[PDB]
């Protein structure tokens, strides 16, 4: 647990990557489609990869991206502290 | 930008960590052109009737004339573009103008114009410090390294040095 | 007066002012007019009655300025000394070694003319911790270190080192690296294990900082 | 101090309307400059 | 919030306020 | 400027042919990839060299998920939100 970085000593950009953004998003509609509960108003769709738009949209999706340095250090940032451009 | 064995090709990828596909052709106004042109084109002096600002223009044009501490702010930003023009001659031995950079400033100034339908028949109302304040925080509110040692800040301007000067030049 | 009489006496006067640039950037004390002096005042000390230069006179010694003491406490004085000999022979490189010495100096130049002896160069690294290094004198003649392309380079202390390691979280083997053979090593006379960091102008950020090590 | 400078700019605007437009606007936009602060 | 209802209670609060409305008309 | 780089970041200039990348300290397999693949096996052999595994080209041969851009972090799980909802 040496690695770990402190939230305060966190020197990685605070917006997320269109990697990070596909690799979310392709979990998230894995995981609808496996029957998982969905955590917002779902409204006359039936397409997990829309739910799962749906659910970013509202900054909802309960996961932690984890970064890897180059020395084997990591920084974890949750899925909800993440800026997500438009 | 380093390698499957963990060796440093390059300290920063490109020298200015920037995207390959956000970045266009602009020209740096400062480099080119004649004394005089600089001169008559960027000096503005309050004391002078050869440099001062029409009234017509500024709002408050009539009272800011003869004040103190407004020549001596624009007495620093003149000291800076000449650094600036004796830099930017320094690199480039050439003397070309044309480079390619981020962020378009000319299209945005046009849209900022397009939308609020600014006429230019009527003073503005805008403040020297105003402007000249906004200048220096907007550049100290560019980042691309988000370090904390001295290392990672001279870095980071060295990094943002070229887009600095290129944005003083146009504002 | 014969014409290879005043041409080696330019070349020579030459290989001296590129001799001092050196010491200087070295981190020592020269003033800028030692480094300036015109061939008139060399040829008026420097020349016999008949005009042969007396390379013999022109040894000095060097001290180091309060910043390169402040930054490099370790560092000490220098000798430089010529050879008036077409080529050296053991016993002037032993009589060399032995002044070197006895002086108790931590690093010496010593400049040759054309050739030296295979036994002459065998006593170089015989006298530990002091270190001596030759320069051919026609390798000296012109600075390399102003040209254009040549970038500027400083060195960095243990602390600098060890603290840009620790920031970019690196062991030393992956950063670039620089020969001993390289001229510029030679000219600041980078030792195995020193780190070299290089200011460089840029297209697409004006000013860029690169570092090295020597291997 | 925005007082006197209101009075004196109302004034040279009652004496002298005769003035050509761009002293006119110039001079409101003054006194707009001096009661926005 | 009480602070502002005190402000307006004054009358130089009303006056500068129609004088900047009397200006406003003017221009 | 890349290229140009790795050209000349071993301290002298490496040029792009099997002498140059081939000879270099990479990976077993890595280098094996192109051209001299059963002499550097041999000598691999014969010389006890340990492989690590961790560029494109070994993750390939294993089938396995190189770390390449969105493979480049992990997705774990935060309990606490979870819990929170």
């Amino acid at each position: 647990k040496e690695k770990a970085i402190p939230k305060d000593q966190r020197a990685t950009t605070p917006y997320m990557t269109k990697y990070e953004r596909a690799r979310i998003l392709g979990t998230r509609a894995l995981q609808i489609s496996m029957n998982a509960p969905v955590f917002v108003d779902l409204e006359g769709e039936t397409d997990p990869l829309r739910i799962a738009m749906k659910e970013l949209a509202e900054k909802k999706i309960p996961l932690v991206i984890r970064r890897y340095l180059p020395d084997g250090s990591f920084e974890d940032w949750s899925v909800e502290e993440l800026i997500v451009d438009l | 930008t380093r390698n499957s064995l963990g060796n440093v090709i390059q300290f920063i990828y490109g020298e200015d960590g920037m995207d390959a596909a956000h970045i266009e052709k602009q020209s740096l106004d400062t480099i080119g052109g004649s004394d005089a042109a600089f001169e008559k084109r960027y000096r503005v002096d309050l004391l002078n009737t050869d440099h001062t600002l029409d009234p017509s223009l500024l709002e408050s044009g009539s009272e800011i004339l003869g004040d103190l501490k407004l020549q001596v702010l624009l007495d620093e930003e003149y000291k800076q573009l000449v650094k600036d023009r004796k830099f930017l001659r320094e690199v480039f031995v050439d003397g070309e103008a044309n480079w390619p950079l981020p962020v378009n400033i000319r299209r945005i100034i046009q849209n900022a114009q397009q939308t609020f339908h600014i006429d230019h028949t009527k003073p503005s109302d805008l403040t020297i410090k105003d402007i000249v304040l906004g200048v220096k925080d907007l550049q100290e509110n560019l980042l691309v390294l988000r370090g904390k040692n001295e290392i990672i800040q001279n870095a980071q301007r060295d990094a943002v040095t070229l887009f600095c000067c290129l944005l003083r030049s146009r504002l | 007066m014969d014409q290879e009489n005043e041409r080696n006496i330019s070349r020579l006067w030459r290989a001296f002012r590129t001799v001092k640039e050196m010491v200087k950037d070295r981190g020592y004390f020269i003033t800028q007019e030692e480094v300036e002096l015109p061939l008139e005042d060399f040829k008026a000390k420097y020349c016999d009655s008949m005009g042969r230069p007396q390379r013999k006179m022109m040894s000095f010694q060097a001290n180091p300025t309060e910043e390169s003491i402040s930054k490099f406490p370790d560092m000490g004085s220098l000798w430089v000394e010529f050879c008036d000999e077409p080529s050296v022979g053991v016993k002037t490189m032993k009589t060399f070694v032995i002044h070197i010495q006895e002086k108790n100096f931590q690093t010496g130049i010593f400049v040759y003319q054309n050739n030296i002896t295979p036994s002459a160069m065998k006593l170089v690294p015989s006298i530990p911790p002091a270190t001596i290094e030759t320069f051919n004198e026609a390798a000296l003649v012109v600075n390399i270190t102003h040209h254009e392309l040549v970038p500027k380079h400083i060195r960095l202390s243990s602390d600098e080192k060890r603290e840009l390691l620790k920031r970019y979280r690196l062991k030393e083997s992956q950063l670039p690296r620089i020969q001993r053979a390289d001229p510029v090593a030679l000219y600041l006379g980078l030792k195995r294990g020193e780190v070299v960091k290089i200011i460089r102008k840029s297209e697409t950020s004006g000013r860029y900082a690169s570092y090295r090590i020597c291997m | 101090e925005f007082i006197p400078h209101i009075f004196y700019s109302l004034h040279q605007i009652r004496k002298d309307p005769n003035n050509l437009s761009n002293q006119l606007e110039t001079l409101t936009g003054s006194i707009r400059h001096r009661l926005k602060l | 919030t009480n602070s502002e209802d005190k402000l307006s209670k004054v009358q130089l609060y009303e006056d500068l306020c129609r004088y900047e409305d009397t200006l406003s008309k003017l221009v | 400027a890349l290229l140009v780089d790795v050209m000349t970041t071993q301290g002298g200039l490496t040029s792009v042919t099997r002498h140059g990348f081939n000879r270099s300290n990479t990976g077993a397999l890595m280098r094996c990839s192109f051209e001299e693949t059963v002499e550097i096996l041999f000598e691999a052999g014969a010389s006890a060299e340990l492989d690590d595994c961790r560029g494109v080209s070994e993750n390939v041969i294993l089938g396995q998920m190189a770390p390449i851009g969105t493979g480049a972090f992990d997705v774990m799980i935060d309990e606490e939100s979870l819990v929170k909802y």
